[PDB]
RNA sequence: CUCUCGGCCGAAGCGUUUACUUUGAAAAAA
RNA sequence: AAACUGCGAAUGGCUCAUUAAAUCAGUUAUGGUUCCUUUGGUCGCUCGUACUUGGAUAACUGUGGUAAUUCUAGAGCUAAUACAUGCCGACGGGCGCUGACCCCCUUCGCGGGGGGGAUGCGUGCAUUUAUCAGUGGUGACUCUAGAUAACCUCGGGCCGAUCGCACGCCGGCGGCGACGACCCAUUCGAACGUCUGCCCUAUCAACUUUCGAUGGUAGUCGCCGUGCCUACCAUGGUGACCACGGGUGACGGGGAAUCAGGGUUCGAUUCCGGAGAGGGAGCCUGAGAAACGGCUACCACAUCCAAGGAAGGCAGCAGGCGCGCAAAUU
């Protein structure tokens, strides 16, 4: 259980810190 | 201002003061790093606070202390003990019988840290409830208006 | 071997009080001469010394070995040992069986 | 008072539960557990006071040993559990499933629902914080913690919970134009969408709330629950949709059902 | 027993306040844990929730750490030469915490002599017996020495703290409270705070 | 009340501070 | 049945003596603490006889002592989720440090740069200290998490030697539960604080401070913030806006009687909070008492006694005496 959560939430939190860089350089553009 | 006057070694406890220095790096001194803490509610930092070198403890910008709770105000009566001071509080309590006032007051030992210079006899403070200080003080000082009529 | 015994008004002796009369101590859980009704409960109670004289109604002594002589009804009778071993260590050591 | 108290007097007992004044001196004292002792209802009360499957209190002892209530899909069998807002209390045995939500006038009404809706709740999260080895952690109104929620979820959101697994499935922000519903205070059990929040640093967060008739009210930040996202809620509203009738309109509506019945 | 309830005190006006109940047990305190320099002796209590305090009477081993080095290391406690509160403390030779104490120091002169390949705290005859010849000098390869040689450039100590090698005992700070945690824990002392407690024990003499 | 920030508004101060008055919230049951 | 173990006995009931910013009420705080239990999380994260460990003791059986108690002694057995003790496994490694050696690179070369590595020490979460950098959070942490050097109490911290019901599959794996457990959160609280609010009395006008009064520094103790206590300092702190002292036929509120309006008086009394268990004091156990249907003393009463000793606490329900104008069934 342990191993599955921790592998679920890395990518999970990879896909958010897309999300966010992506967000940051729609804001460094303008 | 010499700050060392008590029979122990006066110190910010989070600042580290004996990290190593190569002679190449020995400008004079290091100029000791000075640690302390933003307040919130809106109340801004002293500037005396970030570049003093007093030790306070109790000081709510240098110290350990955390304001919660009431924001108060009152008019500084006695300054006469160490780092602390005496302000009055004065209101009109209501008689229901009569639908009529009477002026009273509470005193209130608050204390004031050395980031306030020129506090005189007179004066608006501000003040800010915390934890237990001693036996009688609750509130530390976090502003300092003048008199009405101040050179 | 001298075990014990009770003095002349039943009041037990204990092992560690060394007098010949009568003490009050304050007994707690764990000590000879109390039982404690309560957890954590300790009384004050009356023991006599463990030292022996003539003041005694009873003294409880305890064979250790055995001479040539057989006292009539003290050495000649057995008892079968009711309630053998329970846990299943004791039994093995008991008839020395093996793992197996 | 040595020691914690184990006793609640009938007259002292949370007025939302409908006890009377005769039937004894004492009330069921709810037992500790997920719900605050004054915001729940104690699983007696439910059973014998207000489906009337029980009459006496060891008729509700006879039902809850044969384990046939679930409280969120768990069988309970302490009478006096404490079962709060957005519980799913089934009864497999008679096939039917009630959540305890808040009506109008701030009591939890008898709310039966769907079998489907029977899977899941919303709850409020009320902490988020890191521990062990960086592992990010939620806490519920429900008491429940669950590790690994995802980044976005943030304090006063809500979250839509597995009953059978206990994961989140997905979550509502707090925000201007969500759905609400009022846990606490004199506007309890009212839903409305969030108009603004205004935030007093140091002191209690003031929320306005438009019901859908276009009445406004105000309560604490801590009193509002997000219920939907929009004007949708995700849970099926009791029979009153969570608007407050004064008590004028309460007065017709009761005159015209009684001149309609017959 | 011992109290230490605030309503026996008197009102901040100077009246007197009379008391409205008996003493009650959350109110309790305990005799002080005069920790003293010996071994190892450390007694638990029983407190409020039924947790445990350690109540250290005799300690004689600490865990002492040199800041500017961050080396940590298990040392013995030798004496007590300075109290800020109490002289009696000193006479008594007493661990609180804030207490000054001469700490050995020998595994700082180790750790010193195998992290720097410099000599710490020697005297002149320079005897250098086997096993500390070689954890001095060694042979090692181009990439080792050349290690050690980047490293020996920043490894110069304060002349206080090279003088306290050379007596092979150092000033330290008790920053822990032994009748508390019952243990003896705290911080070499160096840079400034020296200064001011060496001058403090000096004219204190 | 205005100069700045974010999507004409939402934000920010501060208009010397209040008292007063009106509203809102929080306020055991009996 | 009994007895050991576990839990409860700290709730409830009674009464109103004490108590005059005390209690209590409303409002806030714990970013200054403790918390049995319920509920959720965590519980191969640690690189170091197990197909099961050891010694007792009770119940029970037998000898007893004392005038006397819910007094107990000696002897003979025998259990554990009581007391202790203590592995395997996951386990292959990883990660810090170490760095014998080996390789590549450049440079004639030197030298510089970059790698691989044997052998050693350490390692997880709790604890104590010091240092470094700045995942999530707050109005504000010296918060949360991270990194490093160590520590880790013999009066020891966690890392299951426990029970029940169904039984199975492939030679080993397993489904439901029940107990237990460090830690975190939650519930029930509790404990200190903040702000405002109390009757009469000046034939009580100055009080506190040498034995803490007010504040500062360092500590002790405490669950923690604090003159809570200690050492050294400073001379402060309250008052005609009534301090301090005295009185109360004063437990405080929600409330009650009367009342056009305003008021006056009552509130021991079933809900909430407080206090006490003849009067003081001190403790054990426990998550929680300074508990009295727990214990230990002294003071006042008082019971049995074979005179050596033993046993007490109805302001619990009934009931008796006494007091009274004044109040019910063993
Ligand atoms: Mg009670
Ligand atoms: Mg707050
Ligand atoms: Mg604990
Ligand atoms: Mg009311
Ligand atoms: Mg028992
Ligand atoms: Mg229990
Ligand atoms: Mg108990
Ligand atoms: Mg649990
Ligand atoms: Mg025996
Ligand atoms: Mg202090
Ligand atoms: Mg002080
Ligand atoms: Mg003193
Ligand atoms: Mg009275
Ligand atoms: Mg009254
Ligand atoms: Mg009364
Ligand atoms: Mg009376
Ligand atoms: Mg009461
Ligand atoms: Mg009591
Ligand atoms: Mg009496
Ligand atoms: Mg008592
Ligand atoms: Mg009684
Ligand atoms: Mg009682
Ligand atoms: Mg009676
Ligand atoms: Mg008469
Ligand atoms: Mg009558």
């Amino acid at each position: 259980k342990n191993k599955e959560e921790a592998a679920e939430y890395a990518k999970l939190l990879a896909k958010r810190m897309k999300e966010a860089r992506e967000k940051r350089q729609e804001q460094i553009a303008k | 201002a010499d700050i060392q006057t008590e029979r122990a070694y006066q110190k910010q406890p989070t600042i580290f003061q004996n990290k190593k220095r190569v002679l190449l790096g020995e400008t004079g001194k290091e100029k000791l790093p000075r640690y302390y803490k933003n307040i919130g509610l809106g109340f801004k930092t002293p500037k005396e606070a970030i570049e003093g070198t007093y030790i306070d403890k109790k000081c709510p910008f240098t110290g350990n202390v955390s304001i919660r709770g009431r924001i108060l105000s009152g008019v500084v009566t006695k300054m006469k003990m160490q780092r602390t001071i005496v302000i009055r509080r004065d209101y009109l309590h209501y008689i229901r019988k009569y639908n009529r006032f009477e002026k009273r007051h509470k005193n209130m030992s608050v204390h004031l840290s050395p980031c306030f210079r020129d506090v005189q006899i007179g004066d608006i403070v501000t003040v800010g409830e915390c934890r237990p200080l001693s036996k009688t003080v609750r509130f530390n000082v976090l502003k300092v208006t003048k008199a009405a009529g101040t050179k | 071997r001298i075990s014990g015994g009770n003095d002349k008004q039943g009041f037990p002796m204990k092992q560690g009080v060394l007098t010949h009369g009568r003490v009050r101590l304050l007994l707690s859980k764990g000590h000879s001469c109390y039982r404690p009704r309560r957890t954590g409960e300790r009384k004050r109670k009356s023991v006599r010394g463990c030292i022996v004289d003539a003041n005694l109604s009873v003294l409880n002594l305890v064979i250790v070995k055995k001479g040539e002589k057989d006292i009539p009804g003290l050495t000649d009778t057995t008892v079968p040992r009711r309630l053998g071993p329970k846990r299943a260590s004791r039994i093995r050591k008991l008839f020395n069986l093996s793992k197996e | 008072a040595r020691g914690p108290k184990k006793h609640l007097k009938r007259v002292a007992a949370p007025k939302h539960w409908m006890l009377d004044k005769l039937t004894g001196v004492f009330a069921p004292r709810p037992s500790t557990g997920p719900h605050k002792l004054r915001e729940c209802l104690p699983l007696i009360i439910f059973l014998r006071n207000r489906l009337k499957y029980a009459l006496t209190g060891d008729e509700v002892k006879k039902i809850c040993m044969q384990r046939f209530i679930k409280i969120d899909g768990k069988v309970r069998t302490d009478i006096t559990y404490p079962a709060g807002f957005m519980d799913v209390i089934s009864i497999d045995k008679t096939g039917e499933n009630f959540r305890l939500i808040y009506d109008t006038k701030g009591r939890f009404a008898v709310h039966r629902i769907t079998p489907e809706e029977a899977k899941y709740k919303l709850c409020k999260v009320r902490k988020i914080f890191v521990g062990t080895k960086g592992i990010p952690h939620l806490v519920t109104h429900d008491a429940r913690t669950i590790r690994y929620p995802d980044p976005l979820i943030k304090v006063n959101d809500t979250i839509q919970i597995d009953l059978e697994t206990g994961k989140i499935t997905d979550f509502i922000k707090f925000d201007t134009g969500n759905l609400c519903m009022v846990t606490g205070g004199a506007n309890l059990g009212r839903i409305g969408v969030i108009t603004n929040r205004e935030r007093h640093p140091g002191s209690f967060d003031v929320v306005h709330v438009k019901d859908a008739n276009g009445n406004s009210f105000a309560t604490r930040l801590s009193n509002i629950f997000v219920i939907g996202k929009g004007n949708k809620p995700w849970i099926s509203l009791p029979r009153g949709k969570g608007i407050r009738l004064t008590i004028a309109e309460e007065r017709d509506k009761r005159l015209a059902a009684k001149q309609s019945s017959g | 027993g011992i109290s230490r309830d605030n309503w026996h005190k008197r009102r901040k006006t100077g009246g007197k306040r009379k008391p409205y109940h008996k003493k009650r047990k959350y109110e309790l305190g305990r005799p002080a844990a005069n920790t003293k320099i010996g071994p190892r002796r450390i007694h638990t209590v029983r407190v409020r929730g039924g947790n445990k305090k350690y109540r250290a009477l005799r300690l004689d081993v600490g865990n002492f750490s040199w800041g500017s080095e961050c080396c940590t290391r298990k040392t013995r406690i030798i004496d007590v030469v300075y109290n800020a509160s109490n002289n009696e403390l000193v006479r008594t030779k007493t661990l609180v915490k804030n207490c000054i104490v001469l700490i050995d120091s020998t595994p700082y002169r180790q750790w010193y002599e195998s992290h720097y390949a410099l000599p710490l705290g020697r005297k002149k005859g320079a005897k250098l017996t086997p096993e500390e010849e070689e954890i001095l000098n060694k042979k090692r390869s181009k990439k080792i020495q050349k290690k050690y040689d980047e490293r020996k450039k920043n490894a110069k100590i304060s002349s206080l703290l090279e003088e306290q090698f050379q007596q092979g005992k150092l000033l330290a700070c008790i920053a822990s409270r032994p009748g508390q945690c019952g243990r003896a824990d705290g911080y070499v002392l160096e840079g400034k705070e020296l200064e001011f407690y060496l001058r403090k024990i000096k004219a204190r003499k």
